């Protein structure tokens, strides 16, 4: 479904006020922590046996960076989703075997780390706004599996 | 299962909805009604407005089960027994919806208490609000 | 995503040797016995306490049958699963107020109907392109909800 | 929970598939593969042909696992503790696959013996595969 103008201008509007390094290491840390069986993707990244762990571990600090960043450029192609992510829905199939149900895992804990973060302008209409493009990239993300 | 830790994690962070259930019980609502449209369907009798006095008192409701859930956390299925029953025999929703509210329940504590939400909080909030529509689904078939 | 040429025989082929009635009847009836609180949206038609009852029940072996031929009329719209099914999605919602998830748990019950009555024919890859049949006529009947 | 007649009805189609663990563990498995193909993602050092060896052991070991649940459907979390902890500390398979197998299980007796897996069979079977996934997924937070 596409978003009506009133859809894009909440999720246009808040996104620029988005601190996407703080935001993107906070939703990546939060994810292992609520879901520890996770972090079987990121044992490379060294140390995550606790909570204390993750969230001193610089390489999955600098991980959710650039996830939330690959995610934000959704934000700029509003109508083009699922294609604007088909290579990168590819390289987790094929590359990194990341199970597709985690996109929509991760979607749901941006909203909890945009809430605390922007409780001012996250209201129920904007709450409605992200909830439908974090499904649509969650989606976008999963397109490619086979 | 809960731990010790978890047990007063979700003791202490609930501490702070103290005063507050039904102003956070009717925006928890609200947010799952607007973000989860389809759960409308359960609630075709309701006025939708902001703040409207059913969405209000439902909404009080809600989170006056999940204190005494809190306060009774030991044992969750003696605390939600009768819950338990009207959801499986009368309202009948279907599990899936349970995630929904629960989600929306993070949301609301993350904008009231952000700092009090901390990541370990979190999760063991996450697990309480699993263990509770365990309870409420338990009767189910 | 569009069904291949592979994907529309398997279809086309077994949808053409389907009893729609009798399968009809019996995908409604086993979803009742399964997730026995889905009969609330059928007390209307009588007598349901029990599983004799439900496959006795004349109107449920009836209402089966008709949403089993509305769902067959899918296999003749291949490419505009979403466009066709829109008014009946507005009527679950608007009408009948029947929760979305449904949908799927139905479709998923079809594929064991599909499996008994033709269990020659219901090979892994016709099974896959089946799956994919119920997942889009889910999302089709989903799509209007607000 | 499990009735006496759920119990009964599952030892009764279960005692269908005796001698053809390897056969019906090794199609369940092909069957999840091709229409829930996302769950390859666990398995990328298999070879995925029809009938391979890899697919027709491990096959065999799921189906073997789920013949002594039957066995001991009195005390699932006892009879499953060791896999419990192998899917919860090793494998790690998020929780929502195992829905996908489940259902591969019953399309699988549906093939196979379409009379005996009645509509009154279908339900206890269904919520045996549920009760086990619910065991298998106990320890994993
Ligand atoms: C919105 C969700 C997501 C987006 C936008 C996203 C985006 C990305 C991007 C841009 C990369 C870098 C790819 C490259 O090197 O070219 C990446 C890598 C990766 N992502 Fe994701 N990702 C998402 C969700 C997840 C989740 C939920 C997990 C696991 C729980 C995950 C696991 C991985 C892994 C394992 C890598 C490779 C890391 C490495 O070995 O360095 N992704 N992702
Ligand atoms: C934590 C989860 C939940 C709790 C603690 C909970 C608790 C309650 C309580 C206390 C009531 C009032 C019962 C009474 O008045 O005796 C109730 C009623 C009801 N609940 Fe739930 N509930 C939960 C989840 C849900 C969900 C997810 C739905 C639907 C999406 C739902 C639908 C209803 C409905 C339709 C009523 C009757 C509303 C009315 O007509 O006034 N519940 N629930
Ligand atoms: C593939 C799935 C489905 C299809 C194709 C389908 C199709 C239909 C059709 C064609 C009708 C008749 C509408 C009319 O009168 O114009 C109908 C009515 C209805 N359907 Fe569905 N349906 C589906 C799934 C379900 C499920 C899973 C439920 C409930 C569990 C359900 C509940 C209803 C109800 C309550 C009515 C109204 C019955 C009455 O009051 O007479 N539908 N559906
Ligand atoms: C009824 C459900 C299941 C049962 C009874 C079951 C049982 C087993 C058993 C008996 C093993 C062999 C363990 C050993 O050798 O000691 C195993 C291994 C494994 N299971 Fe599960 N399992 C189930 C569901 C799943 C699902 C849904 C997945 C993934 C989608 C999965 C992934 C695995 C994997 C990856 C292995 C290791 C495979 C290998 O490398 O050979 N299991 N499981």
């Amino acid at each position: 479904a596409s978003f009506d103008a009133h859809e894009r201008k909440f999720i246009v509007d808040l996104w620029a006020k988005v601190d996407v390094a703080q935001c993107g290491a906070d939703a990546l840390s939060r994810m292992l922590i609520v879901y520890p069986w996770k972090r079987r993707y990121f044992e490379h990244f060294g140390k995550m046996c606790n909570a204390h762990d993750i969230l001193h571990n610089s390489k999955v600090q600098e991980h959710g960076k650039k996830v939330l960043a690959s995610f934000g450029e959704a934000v700029k192609h509003l109508d083009n989703i699922k294609g604007h992510f088909a290579n990168l829905s590819k390289l987790h199939c094929e590359k990194f075997h990341v199970d597709p149900e985690n996109f929509k895992l991760l979607g749901d804990i941006i909203i909890i780390v945009l809430a605390a973060h922007h409780p001012e302008d996250f209201s129920v209409e904007c709450h409605a706004a992200f909830q439908k493009l974090v499904r649509q990239v969650a989606a976008a993300l999963a397109a490619e599996y086979h | 299962v809960l731990s010790m830790e978890d047990k007063s994690n979700v003791k202490a962070i609930w501490g702070k909805a103290s005063g507050h259930l039904e102003e956070y019980g009717a925006e928890a609502l609200e947010r799952m009604f607007c973000a989860y449209p389809q759960t409308k369907i359960y609630f075709p009798h309701f006025d939708m407005s902001h703040n409207s006095a059913q969405i209000r008192a439902h909404g009080k409701k809600v989170f006056s089960a999940l204190h005494e859930a809190v306060n009774h956390i030991d044992d969750l299925p003696g605390a939600l027994c009768r819950l338990s029953e009207l959801h499986a025999h009368s309202l009948r929703v279907d599990p899936v919806n349970f995630k929904f509210l629960a989600h929306c329940v993070l949301v609301v504590f993350a904008i009231h208490h952000p700092s009090a939400l901390s990541p370990e909080i979190h999760a063991s909030l996450d697990k309480f609000l699993c263990a509770v529509s365990a309870v409420l689904t338990s009767k189910y078939r």
